[PDB]
């Protein structure tokens, strides 16, 4: 690495850290970014408890799938039986 | 010679930096003297966009 390249990212390096310490400062401040930061923000706490929601339906989905199972096993026993006997 | 021409240039870099480095303290100023952020907005949209898929 040359003098001279190193030179060069040492100012890349005080541009970008400006670049990124503005739109702190934008984001932060100037109203338009801040509501739509917001609105994600929002838009987080609900998708947040959309799985929740999931959750729950999930293990109960599965609850009765497996009564929904354990339904249709002794189901085909009382069949068998009157398929052998009659 | 030359060599004074160069010391205008190293002169006027130091300026370029000093210059770039009051861009950057006001900046930072603005912004201590107010008060989310997309840095943990991140985060969470990966926790999200996981437990979806594994959901």
């Amino acid at each position: 690495s040359s003098d001279l390249e190193q030179l060069c990212s040492h100012v890349n390096e005080k541009i970008g850290n400006i670049k990124k310490t503005l739109s702190l400062r934008n984001c932060g401040q100037e109203p338009t970014l801040k509501t739509v930061l917001n609105k994600i923000g929002d838009e987080i706490i609900v998708i947040n408890e959309l799985l929740n929601k999931l959750e729950l339906e999930i293990q109960y989905q599965e609850q009765t799938n497996n009564s929904l199972k354990e339904l249709c096993e002794s189901l085909e026993e009382d069949y068998k039986d009157i398929e052998h006997l009659k | 010679h030359m060599e004074a021409e160069v010391d205008k240039l190293e002169l006027m870099f130091q300026k370029a930096e000093s210059d770039l480095d009051y861009i950057q303290y006001r900046l930072e100023y603005e912004i201590k003297t107010n008060h989310k952020n997309p840095v943990t907005l991140l985060k969470e949209l990966s926790v999200i966009k996981s437990r979806y898929q594994t959901l």
